[PDB]
RNA sequence: GAACUGGCGAUGCGGGAUGAACCGAACGUAGAGUUAAGGUGCCGGAAUACACGCUCAUCAGACACCACAAAAGGUGUUAGU
RNA sequence: UUUGCUCCACACAAUAUAGAUGGAUACGAAUAAGGCGUCCUUGUGGCGUCGCUGAACCAUAGCAGGCUAGCAACGGUGCACUUGGCGGAAAGGCCUUGGGUGCUUGCUGGCGAAUUGCAAUGUCAUUUUGCGUGGGGAUAAAUCAUUUGUAUACGACUUAGA
């Protein structure tokens, strides 16, 4: 067709935060279409890709990816926390992100 | 080993006879019979890769008989099964993809 | 000539005014207006749904143009024998608002062989209104 | 909180030169059985010569409403401290149980008089029972033959930060 | 959800629309407004008025040129509302801002876009009736916006324009629904109805 | 300038924007969970939550320590005797 | 200034991305009122219907979407042209005429796919620049130095000089 999406839209918003101390070991995930944390819910342990581009190949490739995981919910609206191998670069707060519909429990 | 095996049909959208894993797959509701179909053939062994040494490099750059005329023999099985209810071969042949507005938390499969 | 005015009537609140029940337990279901406690509440009951006989605020619940007779302060048997004599439950599923409800949820409750099956038959009908757009 | 009706009876610890106190009782609207108590010994010992450590508690009994569906007037005596002084009032609220009548006065003389749960004191609440004893204006309004109004002016709050058409307010 | 969200800002609150449109930029929403002359700010127009008076006073006394600068047109008056709940002095405040651009009118490149509303930012949805509000346009033509009068021709010209091609799009919409209610009842309208659509 | 206690001095951490003393809590290096005091429009992590009222200020008001306001008045408005 | 400059087509490199992954899908006004349809005496008109959210509408099947056969219609859509308009707020876009060409999943068939081995973004976007081709297009000024004095601390300014 000319769709081929089999993951769900999601916006890195920031770190997870006091009013002053930020933690980078936790990012904060907004996915689209959720709004509470009972739909939420279904999003646990579903595994995460950002995804972007460099100017140097590396191994065939010119797009690296970044992995990581939904952990728990966070808040009333359905933002999530995640967790990734190594922590999001900051400079992606407001970048799209993939949630991927694996490990699947339908 | 906890896998599942699964056909096209090979006819119907050009998927072999494969093992997949269950955390990889999504449960449709849409249900066929699968009696009459003899799978005790396939095993762990029956999927062997051959392992490849160190030297052999692939600097640039083949199917078993067997694997070809087990697929023909369970695909006019399945597909059998197929013709009776409508468009199950349409459906098959189709690809699945999420558009605009599909919440798959809220999406029934 | 003759004094116009426009009217501007709305969904007046009264005893015997047919109700839907927005959010809370009950959540979709209807019930009728047995009194009125003030301004912003009043007392409900619907005993064919089965919704319990409560004092509810009128923010959970959307005033429906449906209205039946009743007393004031009647006791559920006679609610109930009322509404099934006015018959309200079926003039509700003739509306058109009932039938978006039920679109709404026949389409959360399809399956994605039902979506296919869906998209065969709008291609078709697609193709033969677009067809009948060619003449006029 | 969310009030609820005690009766509570108590008496003196009886001693041998008198056995069996009088057992007084009395009516009260608190949140659980702890408040009800302390409010309990609270208005004994402004009434009598008695305190916690001199007397007991009998029995402790939750009094739920007779008819929780009739729709009643309850006029209500009312103590309270102002900045200055001490008044008393007298309101009266149409509403369908006596603790949830209690609890839109507690809230209603925390509106209007800036008065808290320590300084309000719950003389009685009485149902009345026949109308045109009804003394308030903005609760005979609701007494009325044939009561009908509209709602103006309807807001429906939305899912959705964007809306794709102008949202209409008819009802 | 939307590549760019085009915002008509007619009848809304300005400090409840600016605290959704900050909220979307820094989320990374692109986000364009216009009509920004039928903002509205809730209170008396003396009371908004005096506002802005006390804000103008306020400059740097040994040289007004570095002060703060009191921008006059209602595109800017928005934009320093919202300037204030955007930490724009760091790299992502900045990245932020220049996700954005508000107008006075609809311009030619969005006359022919679909515009939303904020729902939680419009003023009948919020104020109490009977509460009195202003025109940012009003209040900006008195403290010294200059093009109150072409921004009105130009907005007249324009719905000119617009009805004329409502009219059009009325008509096909009328013959589209026509064709679809007569081709209705056959079985695939049957099938389609039983299935849902 | 004294009395009893707790502190700061000698002490970082979360909150009070900011601050020696206030509130919470005292500190090896890390991980997970839960909270205190304080908050949840945006800056800013978290409900433009729910519920009942009151107030429209041509100097509104917005939180202890704490960063001020009184006597006297007002058919402004609300509730009472 | 030893063949330089610009534009067009693709050919290869480099360069990055504040962050495509079906579609930004166009009345205006009011909200104690409206929208749409229809009728008439065309109005601040009569009658009917709708809202109670976009949970919509459109699009959506095919090797990341192939190679072929037929039926039914004379539709739908893409590409390069082509005719006629309209659009100056930041128009740089919208509509339309005609023919060509490709696809059509509206309906019914035939062949292919495996081995990426049980997942690894599994690579499909647009931004700038350079260097090659081969096809058009055009053949300048400014500054220093000299001079002026309507200018001037110096710069700067205003003048003149084939």
């Amino acid at each position: 067709a000319e769709s081929h999406r089999l993951y769900v839209k999601g916006k890195h918003l920031s770190y997870q935060r006091s009013k002053r101390v930020n933690n980078p070991n936790v990012s904060l995930i907004k996915i689209e279409g959720v709004a509470t944390p009972q739909d939420a819910q279904f999003y646990l342990g579903k595994r995460i890709a950002y995804v972007y581009r460099a100017s140097k190949e590396v191994r065939g490739s010119k797009i690296r990816v970044m992995w990581g995981k939904v952990t728990r919910t966070h808040g009333n609206s359905g933002v999530v926390r995640a967790t990734f191998r190594n922590n999001l670069p900051a400079k992606t707060f407001g970048a799209s992100v993939r949630i991927f519909l694996y490990p699947s429990n339908i | 080993d906890n896998t599942l095996l699964v056909t096209g049909p090979f006819k119907v959208n050009g998927v072999p006879l494969r093992r997949v894993n269950a955390r990889y797959v999504i449960a449709t509701s849409t249900k066929v019979s699968v009696e009459g179909v003899n799978v005790e053939k396939f095993n762990v062994e029956y999927f062997a890769k051959e392992k490849l040494t160190k030297k052999e490099k692939k600097e640039a750059n083949e199917i078993k008989t067997e694997r070809v005329e087990d697929q023909k023999v369970v695909d006019k099985a399945l597909l059998a099964e197929i013709k009776k209810t409508p468009l199950l071969k349409q459906y098959l042949s189709a690809s699945f993809s999420l558009k605009n507005g599909d919440k798959p938390h809220l999406l029934k499969f | 000539t003759d004094s116009i005015v426009k009217a501007s009537n709305w969904r007046l609140v009264e005893v015997g005014r047919v109700v839907l029940i927005k959010k809370g337990q009950s959540a979709g279901k209807l019930a009728a207006i047995v009194e009125i406690i003030d301004q912003k509440k009043v007392l409900i009951d619907g005993p064919k749904a089965g919704v319990p006989r409560q004092a509810i605020n009128l923010g959970q619940v959307v005033l429906t143009p449906l209205t039946f007779a009743l007393p004031r302060g009647a006791r559920t048997a006679t609610v109930s024998k009322k509404w099934a004599a006015a018959a309200v439950c079926e003039k509700w599923a003739a509306s058109s608002w009932a039938k978006k409800i039920a679109q709404r949820e026949r389409r959360a409750a399809l399956t994605d062989f039902e979506r296919f099956q869906v998209m065969v038959l709008r291609k078709q009908k697609r193709y033969t209104v677009k067809k009948a757009l060619a003449k006029a | 909180a969310h009030f609820k009706e005690y009766q509570v009876i108590g008496r003196r610890l009886p001693t041998e030169s008198v056995p069996e106190p009088k057992l007084f009782r009395m009516r009260i609207f608190a949140s659980n059985e702890v408040i009800a108590k302390s409010r309990y010994w609270y208005f004994l010992q402004k009434l009598h010569k008695v305190k916690k450590a001199s007397g007991e508690i009998v029995s402790i009994n939750q009094i739920n409403e007779a008819h929780p569906t009739k729709v009643k007037n309850f006029g209500v005596w009312v103590r309270y401290d102002s900045r200055s002084g001490t008044h008393n009032m007298y309101k009266e609220i149409r509403d369908v149980s006596r603790v949830a009548a209690v609890e839109t006065l507690y809230q209603d003389m925390a509106a209007r008089h800036r008065a808290r749960f320590r300084s309000i004191h719950i003389l009685k609440v009485a149902e009345i029972e026949k109308t045109a004893d009804v003394k308030r204006q903005y609760v005979k309004q609701f007494l009325t033959k044939d009561l009908k109004f509209p709602l103006p002016h309807r807001v429906q709050k939305s899912t959705k930060t964007f809306s794709y058409k102008r949202p209409s307010t008819f009802y | 959800v939307e590549p760019v969200v085009v915002i008509d800002g007619k009848g809304h609150l300005v400090g409840r629309l600016a605290s959704v449109v900050a909220k979307q930029l820094l989320n990374g929403q692109k986000i364009v407004v216009v009509r920004a002359e039928e903002l509205n700010i809730s209170g008396e127009f003396f009371r908004n008025k005096l506002k802005y008076h006390d804000f103008l006073r306020k400059a740097t006394a040994f040289n007004k040129t570095r002060g703060p600068f009191h921008f006059r047109a209602p595109s800017r008056i928005f934009y320093k509302a919202l300037r204030g709940m955007v930490s724009h002095k760091t790299a992502r405040g900045k990245a932020a801002l220049e996700r954005l651009k508000v107008f006075e009118g609809i311009p030619p490149p969005y006359d022919k876009k679909k515009r939303v509303v904020v729902p939680q930012a419009l003023r009948v949805l919020r104020l109490k009736p009977g509460r009195k509000y202003t025109t940012l346009g009003k209040l900006s033509t008195s403290v010294g916006w200059k093009y109150e009068d072409v921004v009105a021709k130009l907005e007249a010209k324009r719905k000119v324009s617009s009805a004329e091609y409502y009219a059009k799009k009325r008509a096909f919409t009328k013959k589209v629904a026509s064709a679809n209610a007569t081709a209705a009842e056959s079985d695939v309208a049957k099938q389609l109805a039983a299935l849902g659509y």
